[PDB]
This record gives C-alpha cells, sequence and structure tokens, in this order.
RNA sequence: GCCUUGUGUUGCUCAGACAUGCGCCUAAGGAGAACUCCGAAACAAACAAAAAGGUGCGUGACGCACUCACGAGGGACUGCCAGUGAUAUACUGGAGGAAGGUGGGGAUGACGUCAAGUCCGCAUGGCCCUUAUGGGCUGGGCCACACACGUGCUACAAUGGCAAUUACAAUGGGAAGCAAGGCUGUAAGGCGGAGCGAAUCCGGAAAGAUUGCCUCAGUUCGGAUUGUUCUCUGCAACUCGGGAACAUGAA
C-alpha cells in the first residue's frame, strides 16, 4: 500500500553493514538510490525527450523507471539529499523544452508568412498607415 | 519538415546542463588533465 | 576413367523406351514437348521442363547460373523442377505488364530465403520466360563482379567512383543478346556524354565530351560505351536512365547477388599517410546507378547466402517496406519428385531405394537442394 | 606465425592491440559503416539483423 | 622495371614484387597500390601512365640507396659519439639488453667455435 | 559410432565395415582435427558413389586384397638378431591394410602433388585390380616372412 | 509435440544452428531408431559447452522426451545406448605436473 | 501467492563462513528464504622452507550467503529497525537492506510545469 | 602545440639550480638527460668504482650522463 | 556422474493467456439520412491527451512447471540368475539400472634408511666480530661471455598462411579497482564516466564452419637482429622494463 498524501512516489533504497569488531565503517553504507515513474509527473513529449537526453542510460524504458545513485558524498544522508537535489534540478531543466517549441514553431510559421504574395501588402500598409 | 526541426532542436543545449547538474569535469579537447589522477584515493594511511 | 562408361551406356539405353518416365504415383514424369515455358498451368506441377543445352545458352548468353551447372553436371540432363514458386511469380510479373480483362501484384521484388534452396534458378527461368515474350530484359548473374576487381577512380563532378572493365563487360553482356531490339530503339535525351578517366590510360586529351547524333540509336550508344574506355561509366548511368523511357516493349532488370551492393567493396581509399578506410558499394557508379527501387521499371533483386556478406538490416535503404519476399525450401511432394527423377537419372541404385529411405535424407538435409543432391547417391 | 608480432596471432601471444588485432571499436566503427549508419548511433544497434 | 633502386620481376604480381625496394614491405606496398587505384595486376602489364605514376607515389617515402646510406651512416655515429651503444655495435653484441651468457648467436656466430679446450 | 554419423544414420552397415570406415577416418588424424579428413574420406566415396555400384564393398574387397597373413619380429638370441616369422590375427590385417594404403595414398600425394581424393582414390582403384605399392608391401612382408622360416621355434609369445 | 517435422534450436532452425550434416545426423539419430522420424514438431532450447556436447545433450533430451511419451520404445533405445548419460568430463590438472596425467620431462643424469 | 515481495519490505544478507542453517535458532523470522552460490578462492602453497617444487598442499577459503526477506509496514520500520541493530548471529555478518517509498512535493517546480 | 614528446626530460635537481657551473665536479647522477646548454664543459661521471672523465660535445645532446661511463670491464678470456 | 524432498532473489519464466512503456517509416482537418454527410479553410500542420497501419527493443500481472543455486537424503551391495571350482574365498557371462564389480578423479603416506635438504624463513647449543663481520645513503653488480649442459617457447608449412563473414564455454577477478556508450589518434595511447564492494554492473574465447587469395618457392613459410618515431607505470627506464608504428628480413 502506497504512502499518505498526494503526488508522484519516489522509491528509496539503502544499505547498512553490520560489521563484528567494534569497527564500524563499511564502504556500502554511503550509497543511496532513488526511483521514480516518469509518466506520474506528468510532462509534455517534449519535455520528456528533454529529460531523457539529459538522463542518458538512468531511465529505464520498459518499466518507465528513472533512478538516481548517489555515493559521491561520506554520509548516507547527504546522498539521499544529493538525490532529490539532482532529482529537482533534473525536473526544473527538462521543463523548459515548450519555451525551445514554442520559438521554433513561431519561427517557421513567420517564415511561411514571408513568402506570401497576400499577407505582405496588408503588412505594408498597415505599417504605412502608422508609418 | 517541422517534425525533424521541433525533434531535433528540443535536445540541445544538454551537454553543459548535464555536467552542471551531476558534477562532471567537462574537457572539450582532450588535453592531459590531472582529474584522473585526484579522482582517486589516498592510500597512504593504509599503507 | 572407364567409371562413367557403364553409367553412359545405361542411361543412352534408357532412353529407347518410354515406359520408364513415371514419376510419384505412377504419374508421367516429364512435361509434353508441346508446352513451353509462357504456357505452364497449375496441373504442371511437379514435372521436369526438357531444355536443350544450345538453345539454353542461346536464350541466355551472359552465363548459365553455378546451380543450374551444379544441377547439370550431376543429373546429366537438362532438365529443371517445376514448381509452384516460380509460377507464381510469373503470374505476378505478367499481372504487371498486362492487367487482364484482391491479389495487388508487386513491381519490384526482392528474393530473400533459406540458402540453396533455388532463387537463382528461379530468377534464371523467369529471365527465360521474359525473352521468350522478347521483353527488353538486363540479367546480372553475378552481382559480386560489379564490386570486386579491376581499377577505380574517384569522379572529379560526382565525388563517386568509376570502374570501367566492369563498366565495359555490362555493356557487352547486355548487347550479346539485346542488339536486334536496341537496334530498333531510339535515345530520348541527346545531351553531351562528359568523358571520364580511362582504364590505365588516364584522361583523353582534347575530348571532354562526346555528342550525340540526332539520328543515334540506344546500339550506337552502347557501341560508343564499348569502344570507348573514357565513356563506359557515363553510357552505363545513361543506359540506365534510357531505360525507364522506354514504352514499345516492357522492361526488365534482374540482378542476382543483390546483398552485395549493400556492403563493402574490394576497393580501398588512402584517406591519411599512414592509413586506409573501405568504400561502400554504394559509392560506385554503375552500383550507384542501379541499386535504388524507388522507381516504376520492373526489377527482381535475389540475395545469395553462398557469398559471405553477413548480416543486413531488415530495413534496407532506397527499398520499399515491402518488397521482400520469402522463397521456400522443398515440400514433401516436391521431394518425392526430385527422389524419383534422381532415380530415373540413375544417381541411385534401383534395389535400395524407398519410400523410408528417401524419406530419411530429405529429413536430414531438410529439403536442400545441394544437400540432397550430395546426399542420395549413399543411400542404402 | 605465433611469434610474429605484427600479425595477429602474435599480437594475440603478446597480449597487446594494434592495426593487425584491433579493439571492439573497430568492430563497432566497421558494422556501422558496412549498415549505412551515422557514426553516432548508440551501440547494441536499434534495428533487427537479419 | 626498375622502381626505386631495385628490380621488379616482370611475372609476379605488383603487391609481391614492389616489396622488392629497400623501404617498402606490406603494408607501404598496399598504401602505394590504393593511391594509384589499382587492385593487383602483374608487373608487364603495366602502362606507362601507370608508371611514372608508381615512380612518383613510390617517390614519396625515403627508399633504395639513400635509404640505405642513411642507415648506414646513423649506425656509424653512434660509432664515433661512442655510447654504451656504439661500443655494443663495434664488439658486435646485442645493444638491446639480450642475454650474452648463451643466445648471442645471431650478432655472434655459429658454433664453430667450438670446446673452448678445457671444462 | 561418433565417426561417420552420415553413414550411421543412412545405416544398413554391420561391425565390420562400420569398424573399417572408423579407421579410415581415424588413422590419419592430427591433432584431433577430423572435419578436413572426414570431408576427404567422403568426397573419395563420392567420386564412384555417383556411378552406381556399392563402394563399401569396394573398400571390403580393396582391403581385403592387402590384409597380410604372416609378418616378422626381431627377437635377440645369444646376441645375434634373428627375424622370427609369426601369424597376424584379424584386427592386425585390417590395420596394416589400412595404414598402407593410407601410407601409399600420401607419398604419391607428394609425388605428384594432386588433390588428396584423387591420391586416394587412384590407390583405392588400383588395389582393387592386384597391383600397387600396398599389394608389393604385403608380398614384399610375405618375402620376408618366408625366407627366415626356418628360424620359427625361436618364437616366445 | 507430435507434428509434422519442424525442429527450433534456440528460436532459429537447426540447419541454421548445425550447419554440419554430422551434427545434424546424430541429432536425428534417435527418431531414426525409434521409426518416428515426421511426426514431431521439436523446440529445445541449449546451452553450455561446445558443439558436439551441445549435439549429444539434445540427443540425450530428445531420447527422455520419447521415452516419457511413450514408454514401450525403451527396448528400441536402449540398444542403441540413446539413454545412457556418458559421465565422461575434463579430468583436473594435478600440482607437479604439466597436464591431467602428463609430467615434466625427466632428467635422469 | 508465491510472486516477489515487492513494496515496503526488510531484506537481510547473511554472509558466513559455516552453513547459518547449523544454527537456525539464531536468525530473525521472515517471510521468504533463498540462497546464493557458494564461492571458493584457491591458495598452493610450498611444502618445503627450500627446494622442494613439485610438492605443494592447496588450501581454500570458501564464503556462502543467505537472503532473507521480511514484509512489514511504514509505521512499524522504526520499531524493527531497534530490534535488527542489535542482534547476534553465530559466525556471520548481516547487511540490512530497506525498501520505503515517500512521496513527491511538487510546487517548488510546478512554475515551469 | 609544436611539442613532439609532451614530457619534459628528466635532470636532477642540484643541476636544475645551478645549470653550467655544476657542471665541471664530480658527478653521481647517471640518470640525467644531457642540455644543448651543457656543450663545452669537463665533468667526471661515477661508474660504480671510478670517475670517468668526459667531454660533452655535439655528439652528446639528448642521450644521459651515463651513456659514454662503462660499468662492466670487457673481458678478454684465456 | 543419476533421482527424490524442501526453500525460490540478484537465478528460471517454455507453451497458452491478459495488460503495458519507449523509439522509428508512412499518411491523416471538428458537425443533425444508414461517426457517414455537405459544413469551415488557404497555408501546411498533426500540435493538451485522444486518431490508423507496418514494426524494433522491452516490462508488469500470473508463476518458479523447466534450467540453476542451496540444505537434507536415496542409489551399487557380487544384491539376483547360470556355469567353472575346493557348496568356502573367488573367477567367467547375463538381467535390471544413470552407473558393475576399486564407477572416474582427489585427499590420505607404516617401521625405519639416505649423519638426505634447510643455522640465508624461524627458534636455537658452541665458537667468533664489536670506531666493525654492526647501522645509513648514493652509484654499480646479481642481466658479463672463447665454451659446455638442463628446462621451455616459436618454427621449418598446403592436414597450411592471410583477409571478409559467422557460431559455441568454464574457472576466476574487480575500490591503490573493473570500467558500457560517446569524442580524438594509423596504432599503443589520450578525454570523460551508465552501473558495481558485486548470481544484479564490468573484458568480441580461440581452434571450428562459409567465400576468396596464395601454388611448392627459402615463399603471402619463419620473425632473429637492427634503425627511426612515439607511449605507459614511476622521484627516476643508460647499464636494465612493458607496449605501438613503419622499415630492415639471420638461422
Ligand atoms: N527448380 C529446381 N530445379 C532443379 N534444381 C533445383 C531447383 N531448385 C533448387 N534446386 C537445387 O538447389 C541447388 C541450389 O540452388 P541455387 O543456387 O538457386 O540456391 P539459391 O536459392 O540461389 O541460394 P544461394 O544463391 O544463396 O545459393 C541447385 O544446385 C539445384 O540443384
Ligand atoms: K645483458
Ligand atoms: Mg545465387
Ligand atoms: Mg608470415
Ligand atoms: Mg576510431
Ligand atoms: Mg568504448
Ligand atoms: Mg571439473
Ligand atoms: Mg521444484
Ligand atoms: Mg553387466
Ligand atoms: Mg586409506
Ligand atoms: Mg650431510
Ligand atoms: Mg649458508
Ligand atoms: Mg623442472
Ligand atoms: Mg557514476
Ligand atoms: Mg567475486
Ligand atoms: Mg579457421
Ligand atoms: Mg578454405
Ligand atoms: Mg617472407
Ligand atoms: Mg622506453
Amino acid at each position: 500500500d502506497d504512502p499518505p498524501g498526494k503526488g508522484p512516489i519516489l522509491r528509496w533504497q539503502s544499505r547498512i553493514v553490520f560489521a563484528p569488531g567494534g569497527d564500524a565503517w563499511h564502504p556500502k553504507n554511503r550509497k543511496v538510490k532513488l526511483s521514480v515513474t516518469v509518466k506520474e509527473l506528468g510532462l509534455s513529449k517534449h519535455q520528456a525527450r528533454r529529460l531523457r537526453e539529459l538522463v542518458g542510460k538512468r531511465y529505464d524504458s520498459g518499466k518507465d523507471e528513472l533512478t538516481i545513485t548517489s555515493e559521491r558524498f561520506e554520509h548516507r544522508e547527504e546522498n539521499r539529499k544529493d538525490c532529490l537535489r539532482t532529482l529537482y534540478g533534473l525536473i526544473e531543466e527538462a521543463a523548459k523544452a515548450n519555451k525551445i517549441a514554442e520559438d521554433i514553431r513561431t519561427a517557421y510559421v513567420k517564415q511561411r508568412l514571408q513568402a506570401n504574395p497576400a499577407f505582405m501588402q496588408k503588412l505594408q500598409a498597415k505599417i504605412m498607415r502608422s508609418k | 519538415s517541422l517534425k525533424n526541426l521541433v525533434t531535433s532542436a528540443v535536445t540541445v543545449g544538454v551537454t553543459e546542463a548535464r555536467a552542471r547538474i551531476f558534477g562532471h569535469m567537462l574537457n572539450p579537447t582532450g588535453q592531459r588533465s590531472p582529474h584522473k589522477i585526484l579522482r582517486k584515493k589516498l592510500f597512504g594511511d593504509k599503507v | 576413367d572407364d567409371l562413367e562408361a557403364g553409367r553412359a551406356k545405361r542411361l543412352a539405353d534408357d532412353e529407347k523406351t518410354p515406359s520408364l518416365d513415371v514419376g510419384p504415383n505412377g504419374r508421367p514424369l516429364f512435361t509434353p514437348r508441346d508446352v513451353t515455358l509462357s504456357k505452364l498451368s497449375q496441373k504442371d506441377i511437379g514435372s521436369y521442363f526438357n531444355f536443350d543445352e544450345a538453345a539454353l545458352k542461346a536464350v541466355l548468353p551472359e552465363g548459365l547460373a553455378s546451380g543450374i551447372e551444379d544441377e547439370f553436371k550431376e543429373s546429366w540432363r537438362p532438365a529443371l523442377l517445376v514448381r509452384k514458386s516460380f509460377l507464381d511469380l510469373r503470374d505476378n510479373f505478367r499481372r504487371i505488364a498486362d492487367p487482364p480483362m484482391g491479389v495487388k501484384p508487386k513491381k519490384q521484388i526482392i528474393l530473400d530465403g533459406p540458402v540453396k534452396s533455388g532463387k537463382s534458378i528461379a530468377l534464371a527461368m523467369l529471365v527465360h520466360w521474359a525473352r521468350d515474350e522478347g521483353w527488353l530484359v538486363l540479367y546480372a548473374p553475378k552481382g559480386r563482379d560489379w564490386t570486386h576487381g579491376g581499377y577505380f577512380y574517384k569522379n572529379q563532378h560526382t565525388g563517386f567512383w568509376d570502374t570501367p572493365l566492369q563498366a565495359e563487360s555490362i555493356l557487352k553482356d547486355f548487347v550479346k543478346f539485346n542488339e536486334p531490339r536496341l537496334r530498333e530503339l531510339r535515345c530520348n535525351v541527346y545531351d553531351p556524354i562528359v568523358l571520364g578517366e580511362g582504364a590505365g590510360v588516364g584522361y583523353l586529351k582534347g575530348q571532354e565530351t562526346m555528342p550525340i547524333p540526332e539520328d543515334s540509336t540506344l546500339y550506337d550508344l552502347v557501341q560508343m560505351g564499348i569502344n570507348s574506355t573514357h565513356a563506359a561509366v557515363s553510357v552505363v548511368v545513361r543506359l540506365r536512365k534510357e531505360l525507364s523511357l522506354v514504352k514499345d516493349v516492357p522492361v526488365l532488370i534482374a540482378i542476382d547477388q543483390y546483398n552485395n551492393w549493400f556492403t563493402f567493396s574490394e576497393f580501398e581509399e588512402p584517406v591519411t599517410p599512414r592509413s586506409c578506410r573501405p568504400i561502400h558499394a554504394r559509392e560506385l557508379t554503375t552500383v550507384n546507378a542501379f541499386r535504388s527501387m524507388m522507381h516504376d521499371d520492373m526489377m527482381v533483386g535475389a540475395f545469395s547466402h553462398s557469398t559471405a556478406v553477413g548480416k543486413l538490416r531488415k530495413d534496407l535503404p532506397d527499398v520499399p517496406a515491402d518488397a521482400r519476399q520469402n522463397f521456400p525450401r522443398y515440400s514433401l511432394d516436391e521431394a518425392e519428385a526430385v527422389c524419383y527423377y534422381y532415380l530415373r537419372q540413375r544417381l541411385v541404385r534401383r534395389e535400395v531405394f524407398s519410400e523410408e529411405n528417401w524419406k530419411k535424407i530429405y529429413y536430414l538435409a531438410n529439403g536442400n537442394g545441394a544437400e540432397m543432391r550430395w546426399l542420395v547417391p549413399f543411400m542404402r | 606465425g605465433r611469434g610474429d608480432s605484427k600479425t595477429k596471432k602474435g599480437k594475440r601471444f603478446k597480449g597487446s592491440y594494434g592495426n593487425s588485432r584491433g579493439k571492439k571499436q573497430k568492430m563497432i566503427e566497421r558494422i556501422k559503416d558496412k549498415l549505412e549508419l551515422p557514426r553516432s548511433t548508440p551501440w547494441p544497434l536499434p534495428f533487427k539483423l537479419i | 622495371i626498375r622502381v626505386g633502386n631495385a628490380e621488379v620481376p616482370n611475372h609476379k604480381p605488383l603487391k609481391t614484387g614492389l616489396q622488392e625496394v629497400y623501404g617498402i614491405g606490406r603494408r607501404k606496398s598496399h598504401q602505394v597500390l590504393c593511391g594509384l587505384g589499382i587492385t593487383n595486376k602483374l608487373a608487364r602489364d603495366l602502362t606507362g601512365k601507370e608508371l611514372i605514376d608508381l615512380r612518383e607515389e613510390v617517390g614519396m617515402h625515403q627508399h633504395g640507396d639513400e635509404l640505405r646510406r642513411r642507415v648506414g651512416s646513423e649506425i656509424q655515429r653512434l660509432v664515433e659519439v661512442d655510447c654504451y651503444r656504439g661500443s655494443r655495435h663495434r664488439h658486435g653484441m646485442p645493444c638491446r639488453g639480450q642475454r650474452t651468457k648463451t643466445n648471442a648467436r645471431t650478432k655472434k656466430g655459429k658454433r664453430v667455435a667450438i670446446a673452448g679446450k678445457k671444462k | 559410432x561418433x565417426x561417420x554419423x552420415x553413414x550411421x544414420x543412412x545405416g544398413g552397415l554391420d561391425g565390420e565395415q562400420k569398424l573399417l570406415i572408423k579407421k579410415l577416418v581415424n588413422f590419419r588424424m592430427k591433432e584431433g582435427k577430423r572435419t578436413r579428413v572426414r570431408a576427404i574420406v567422403y568426397q573419395t566415396f563420392h567420386r564412384p558413389a555417383r556411378t552406381e555400384r556399392d563402394v563399401i564393398k569396394l573398400m571390403v574387397d580393396a582391403v581385403e586384397n592387402i590384409k597380410p597373413i604372416c609378418e616378422v619380429a626381431k627377437v635377440g638370441v645369444a646376441g645375434t638378431i634373428y627375424d622370427v616369422p609369426g601369424i597376424v590375427a584379424r584386427d592386425r590385417q585390417q590395420t596394416l591394410a589400412i595404414r598402407w594404403i593410407l601410407e601409399a595414398a600420401f607419398k604419391r600425394r607428394i609425388s605428384y602433388r594432386i588433390s588428396l581424393e584423387k591420391c586416394s582414390f587412384a590407390e583405392i582403384l588400383d588395389a582393387y585390380q592386384k597391383r600397387g605399392s600396398a599389394r608389393r608391401k604385403r608380398e614384399n612382408l610375405h618375402g620376408l616372412a618366408s625366407t627366415n622360416r626356418s628360424f620359427a621355434h625361436f618364437r616366445w609369445w | 509435440v507430435p507434428g509434422k517435422g519442424k525442429f527450433l534450436v534456440n528460436d532459429k532452425e537447426f540447419d541454421v544452428y548445425f550447419p554440419m550434416l554430422d551434427h545434424r545426423a546424430a541429432l536425428l539419430r534417435p527418431l531414426a531408431e525409434t521409426k518416428t522420424l515426421g511426426s514431431w514438431d521439436i523446440n529445445c532450447t541449449v546451452t553450455g559447452g561446445g558443439t558436439t556436447g551441445q549435439v549429444g545433450a539434445i540427443q540425450l533430451g530428445i531420447s527422455r522426451a520419447l521415452q516419457n511419451w511413450e514408454p514401450d520404445m525403451r527396448t528400441a533405445l536402449r540398444a542403441a545406448g540413446f539413454l545412457t548419460r556418458d559421465s565422461r568430463v575434463v579430468e583436473r590438472k594435478k600440482p607437479g605436473k604439466a597436464k591431467a596425467r602428463k609430467s615434466f620431462q625427466w632428467v635422469k643424469r | 501467492s508465491t510472486s516477489k515481495i515487492k513494496g515496503t519490505r526488510i531484506c537481510i544478507a547473511i554472509r558466513s563462513f559455516d552453513n547459518p542453517e547449523k544454527e537456525a535458532w539464531c536468525l530473525p523470522p521472515h517471510s521468504r528464504y533463498a540462497a546464493m552460490p557458494d564461492t571458493r578462492t584457491l591458495y598452493t602453497v610450498l611444502r618445503s622452507p627450500h627446494v622442494d617444487k613439485k610438492s605443494r598442499e592447496q588450501f581454500e577459503m570458501r564464503f556462502k550467503k543467505r537472503f532473507l526477506v521480511i514484509k512489514a509496514q511504514s509505521h512499524e520500520l522504526s520499531n524493527k529497525l531497534f530490534w535488527l541493530k542489535r542482534y547476534r548471529i553465530l559466525g556471520a555478518q548481516y547487511e540490512l537492506q530497506f525498501h520505503c517509498k515517500t512521496r513527491l512535493d511538487m510546487s517548488p517546480v510546478l512554475g515551469s510545469k | 602545440m609544436s611539442r613532439s614528446v609532451w614530457k619534459d626530460p628528466f635532470v636532477d635537481a642540484f643541476l636544475m639550480k645551478k645549470k653550467n657551473a655544476a657542471l665541471n665536479r664530480k658527478i653521481w647522477s647517471r640518470r640525467s638527460t644531457i642540455l644543448p646548454e651543457y656543450v663545452d664543459s669537463a665533468v667526471r661521471i661515477y661508474n660504480g668504482k671510478t670517475h670517468v672523465r668526459c667531454k660533452i660535445t655535439e655528439g652528446k645532446v639528448g642521450h644521459k650522463f651515463g651513456e659514454f661511463a662503462f660499468t662492466r670491464k670487457v673481458k678478454k678470456h684465456a
């Protein structure tokens, strides 16, 4: 059964090694993984394509699973926070694709409207009236 | 067509943004760099 | 070498009496002599079409296929099996040629299938039928020769590569049979032929373009390409261009070993003073003229697995997506007919033949023609 | 010639690579150039090889 | 034919015949023939245009008696500077760290120098 | 049964013929490489298989023509070497005949420099007609056996 | 499965998987011994080993499946020995020796 | 059912030199049980302190692993962790794997949609 | 860059700070490269037992110091 | 090596079914007669999902039938039949079975002999050295070379050498680490890092088969020796390291 409240659901993985002898530090301690479903974020298709390009192989298509793993920090909570910051940065950068889509669509539309004898006379008359 | 332009211009600018998000080191010209020898542990104490 | 004397003696004695020409369930083994290839019926499936060797060489002067020659040297008789797969292909191209007064026929057909199933023999029988219909048939029995052997020079205008020896052998094999029709036909473009580098003799000095006369025929063009080694490549390209504008007779282009044009060629180009780079088959001029199936003409391209071409894509470039056809292996009745044919041709002994014996050989060879042919003398 | 260091057998005996033997990159580049693909196509190929 | 400074046999194929030139081996022959645009042909079937192209293509590499003279001159300058390698070259000893206790017979000679007259 | 799986599936052979085929394949195999010699043996069988006949019965006849019945052995009595004759068993006859066939075929291969299938079929066909190098080897062995027939009763086996 | 003659090895045709005629002959021998050629549709998945090892494994599997289909052909298959698992495997290498049984060259004097 | 437990759970990986099944009483209660392949490491030493090259003795080191699955809901994970921190398994080292799910806050990124 | 070798040649530290005037003395550093600023000078190179006297010329530039001071005596058997 | 029984994730998931994700190649505009129509457009688009057809790579749900992994067991004992024999011990054949007579292989090594080997692994009785036979650094040597012997590697080729295509393993190793994809260099190399402390992630098995070249040559056999140009590890490759490129081509 899923968590409380509402929103997209994350999945965490974390390790604790219980070594004997009174020395506690083990290299497997500091690795944290987080998994998310891409389609639950509700991004647009172009935003999803930019996300996939920005991600590479951390995205698995059969499950729609985006998994981020952090080992670069010395403590488990630090790697967890790094994973969440990376997820927020990925969503923020992936959302930008709509503006580029709108800009190049308007560029194509305006290229189509420049080469038209019907529209150019009306545009020139309207800019001649106001000079 | 419009389809190839819309499918190709949305994936641009990712090269520096990915390095900024993930903290990677970017070397576009492939010179010899000390990053590969500073990314390894300090095995002095162990010894 | 008196081994074959007894077999030849008994074979010469066996033609004196016609009660031995019986096949599976006693049906007569061969076609009636009054039947030609254009009038083959459903009821002829499972029989053997007799030929003449000199007449077959006359109809196909470009060279007999390796499968046909291998079957002939071991059966000792110019005969071929009539199958359903050839009949349906013939009906396809007859429907394409002239519609009769739910099966949409296809203009461009690629023959893929299991190794040693008879694609070369089927394409050769189709070319024989079309030339009996008197069409304009361009037959390439060895597509490996177009990319292997000879000189290679870079074209200074297009960037592609010129192969003059193969460019003149294509024209020679075309006009060895298609001379009297090319005397009739006329060219539809009169632009000058731009000259190219010759086969080891370099660029012609003084002559840059050969002008086309007003009353020039396709025969005049091809004879110009044969006689001048500085013009063969451009004449081959031009000939490909006028093969699509002819309206008098139907035109068919049949290529064997069609898969060799989708891989590397023999030639290599130096791209660095300490390195070399291989050249794809698409970068040849004579391959580039003929490879694309994006047109309106009747093209057949039969792959070959005997040549070690390797793996290709399922969606090949510059061809329609539905152009690929499967050429199936032998079935039970085809194997029964070929086993009784080898019994008639005395490739096996009369005292060891049985239903179980030929079924065992067929099930081992999995319907492979060459493996069945090589296995059946060991039938005991 | 397993002792000839300029041949593929000799390079395999020495446990090294060169023009004669070549790494996995050479097979990948050659198979990309064979099937008419851009060199930036990710390996393995997203097609069906028949 | 007289290409470089050596005789190329007329009856042999060109790829194996061109290796007769000093300074041309198995791979430079392939590079030269690929530069000329020729796969392989007999050396007596060569046209004069291909002969002058072959001469100008072979002339792009150091080859022949000048290469022999260069190699001899630098072996001589090592002796004249008299480093360790020059001393080994003058004494006819192996100069690339190889053992001389048992197995230096290519630089030294046959075991016809025999016995050594005592145990 | 591992040798000649094709001729075992297309069955109808006895133990003696199976043994003959296995021996003819395996005697010249080096370094465990069976494919080339099995292809050579199959095509040598196929050369008269396309022209009627029973090629395996031809092989049985050819080997029977070169089986030797008596051989010699070197026995030391009081310091001098004698050459004692003895009787050859049924397996050793077969092995000696097939070894002589393959030896003569390979010497003919070196002498004429032609295809090995041609050499093997040439020697087997000539051995079918009671002549050849293998038959001369058999008669030479019988000559050495019949020259020293007085020195039997020196036999130890 | 009872069928018409299909035979698949790892989703490929067996003519493709075993291009040698002798491997196919060894694979079709158990069917030809119990006289059931042309009655079966066989799908197998093979792995490990080399080529003759894979052929032997598929042959033993076919023989055991035939016996499971109908147990009265056991007397047919046991004479050809298609139900005996071959126990011969690669013997280990012993220390002080070059191979399993080959020793180093001995020096006496 | 016998399908895989996917959700909020604990997984214990136990590594040992001996079989953990020898002393089964010290294992925690669990829903599922499975075993991994054993791993061996080979040592070959000379027997003599001097030249007896052909006489060797061969020792090995063998590693064994076992995998335990515990189903647990979200409220009792912090209750179970206190006891799981204090276990005593005989001749073993254990590995605590935690599978839990939280939710995503969308408010500071919803402006970019 | 027009450099053919990406790495500097090796010269020892007591040469790197004095250069030429540390070049008329006994040296023990056989592993130092002969620099083009070292020409026309006399050194005594240690060979394990003695100091071989060597005058640096044009022909020794680029080699090592120890290439010209031999360690093993050339032997003549009886 | 064969068969039961229990446990099934990082392993298996065959057939027969249910649902799904992602990427491609086409051509495709809303409303009242069986959503069709007769309604709107100027110009090609397929846009917030939905809307067609060929496809490629997968995943989940159900399972763990099957392979495999692990724990515990079974099974082979001359047990049964016939003969030879001295009714014993045995020997020779057969049946059944996965396996037949010690089923294959390993581990296991008696009393003592060689005054066998080790005081330079270690511990030790006796003698000996003590501004030295003790301790430190740099440099050299253990890599020398008229010769002799031992152990190995590569070959003298056609049952072969080379190029292109195409198949099939097991044991192991990985944090001072293994490093997918991609860029750069003819190449060894260089940049950068998807995953992994590892049934989870990480390294084209070769002989083999198909096609072609070579045609008995001191050779397209064989790669010693040598020159030039570089590269990796390291404070440092002269004596004295590994590797690459091109050339030289002994016996
Ligand atoms: N209709 C037929 N009549 C006689 N023989 C046939 C026929 N079909 C196939 N065969 C036999 O099959 C053998 C191989 O035929 P073919 O050379 O056409 O193979 P393929 O299908 O072209 O495949 P590939 O070109 O890859 O070998 C021939 O030797 C021939 O004996
Ligand atoms: K030395
Ligand atoms: Mg063909
Ligand atoms: Mg060689
Ligand atoms: Mg590259
Ligand atoms: Mg790579
Ligand atoms: Mg083992
Ligand atoms: Mg079970
Ligand atoms: Mg028994
Ligand atoms: Mg015991
Ligand atoms: Mg003593
Ligand atoms: Mg001592
Ligand atoms: Mg030894
Ligand atoms: Mg990483
Ligand atoms: Mg491990
Ligand atoms: Mg091979
Ligand atoms: Mg071959
Ligand atoms: Mg040579
Ligand atoms: Mg160096």
